[PDB]
């Protein structure tokens, strides 16, 4: 070894588990966090962030895109129906 | 380590151009009293009095830029030489070298005085290294701009080929040859200032941040970029760059197909998870971009679930009595806020990951 593991790759993710939970001490919503929260919310996050674009990557890639555009979020955003209930409608 | 430098070669036939009273920096081992500089075949020489091996020599096989910049405006006159290969210097290593006298009506012949001298001798130097492809450089002052590289606020001021800062440690140079990029952050209505971020052609070497610069300098900063070829965006948020830079080292060819240093931010308290965005992007379509715009609206899903999630838990911590969030209100939180199938899987990945982490 030369460098510690993070926690967020302890924790099998993309997603800064250090800085989301830096965040969620910024924002005084309690007087303490706790190590367990910035793990779960952030798996959280991007749990999301991966299902929306797995969506609308495929929409990209049925119109012969090789690039996402919001048309493309809108689309995928609305064509769900859990999604859209979350997320709200997409204006572009 | 360092890169070896040939031995410099003396002038003994006459007595050599001789620069007097002058301090350096970085300063020396010991007491701080004035030396000298002596100009050579193949460099120049600061010397000490207090021992005569308290000296420096400098090649002109080494010297990148050698700027001179005058105290007509200034407490201080510089004569400042920035290296190609940095050099051992007593303990520590440097790039930099610079040469200063302090200037302390009557002050105008002194001050001006004090300024013929100091480019008389750099003018010298760089006739000494003409074969080597020596010039003298100066800032150029109508285009200066008020910033913070490290901890105060400072001038930075553009050259023919740099920007640079040397009238205080710690010093800037930066040589816009080396540029591949530059991202202004936090630039919004109505912002008070902004951020300047370099990025280098080597994806290795870190970006360098000029922050907190006045807004009525934000359209000369544009201006500077455009005239030095510089390609620029500017965005409201802060990105992440040791991140972002780790992940486009990796696979550059991957990324500028997928449209290059643009996508993170281009729209012209809120965080940045673009590059996240990215990470999970080449994870579930690795063939695939995204654009600036789409990109930004990601961006904004994920704040607004970030901080809906959050406002929640605090909601259920105080209710509860609890002082502290923890993962049980997290999870109860994505419970209520989330369509049942989506909470479902989330709740699953969020427990998987808590599952995960605590057997390590
Ligand atoms: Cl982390
Ligand atoms: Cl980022």
């Amino acid at each position: 070894a030369g460098r510690a593991k993070t926690r967020s790759s302890r924790a099998g993710l993309q997603f800064p588990v250090g800085r989301v939970h830096r965040l969620l001490r910024k924002g005084n919503y309690a007087e303490r966090v706790g190590a367990g929260a910035p793990v779960y919310l952030a798996a959280v996050l991007e749990y999301l962030t991966a299902e929306i674009l797995e969506l609308a990557g495929n929409a990209a890639r049925d119109n012969k895109k090789t690039r996402i555009i919001p048309r493309h979020l809108q689309l995928a955003v609305r064509n769900d129906e859990e999604l859209n209930k979350l997320l709200g409608r997409v204006t572009i | 380590d360092v890169v070896e430098q040939d031995k410099l070669i003396e002038i003994r036939n006459r007595r050599p151009a001789v620069l007097d009273n002058v301090y350096i920096r970085p300063a020396l081992e010991g007491k701080r009293v004035p030396g000298k500089v002596e100009i050579h075949q193949n460099g120049i020489r600061y010397q000490s009095p207090l021992s005569t091996t308290q000296r420096v020599d400098v090649l002109f096989s080494n010297i990148r830029h050698l700027f001179f910049q005058p105290c007509q405006n200034e407490m201080i006159v510089i004569i400042h030489l920035h290296l190609k290969d940095p050099i051992l210097f007593g303990k520590k290593k440097t790039k930099d070298v610079q040469f200063y006298r302090e200037a302390i009506q009557e002050e105008r012949r002194r001050k001006a005085e004090l300024d013929r001298l100091f480019k008389s001798f750099a003018e010298k130097i760089a006739e000494a290294g003409r074969n080597e492809g020596i010039e003298v450089d100066m800032p150029i002052r109508d285009l200066g701009f008020n910033g913070v590289p490290n901890r105060s606020n400072v001038v930075i001021y553009p050259t023919t080929e740099c920007l640079i800062q040397i009238t205080e440690p710690p010093f800037l140079v930066i040589t816009l040859e080396d540029v591949e990029w530059a991202h202004l952050e936090r630039v919004q209505f109505g912002l008070k200032n902004f951020d300047l971020v370099f990025v280098f052609k080597d994806f290795t070497r870190p970006v360098v941040h000029i922050n907190t610069i006045p807004v009525e300098s934000l359209e000369d900063v544009k201006e500077f970029l455009d005239s030095s070829d510089i390609p620029f965006s500017e965005g409201p948020l802060n990105l992440n760059w040791s991140v972002i830079m780790k992940t486009v080292t990796a696979n550059p060819h991957q990324f500028f197909l997928d449209g290059g240093w643009g996508f993170l931010q281009n729209d012209s308290r809120k965080e940045s998870y673009a590059i996240y965005v990215y990470k999970v992007l080449k994870q579930v379509h690795p063939d695939t971009g995204i654009s600036s715009k789409a990109m930004s609206i990601m961006n904004s899903f994920v704040n607004d679930v970030f901080e809906r999630i959050a406002g929640e838990a605090s909601r259920l911590a105080h209710y509860n009595k609890r002082s502290t969030i923890t993962s049980r209100e997290i999870q109860t939180a994505v419970r209520l806020l989330l369509p049942g199938e989506l909470a479902k899987h989330a709740v699953s990945e969020g427990t998987k990951a808590v599952t995960k982490y605590t057997s390590a």
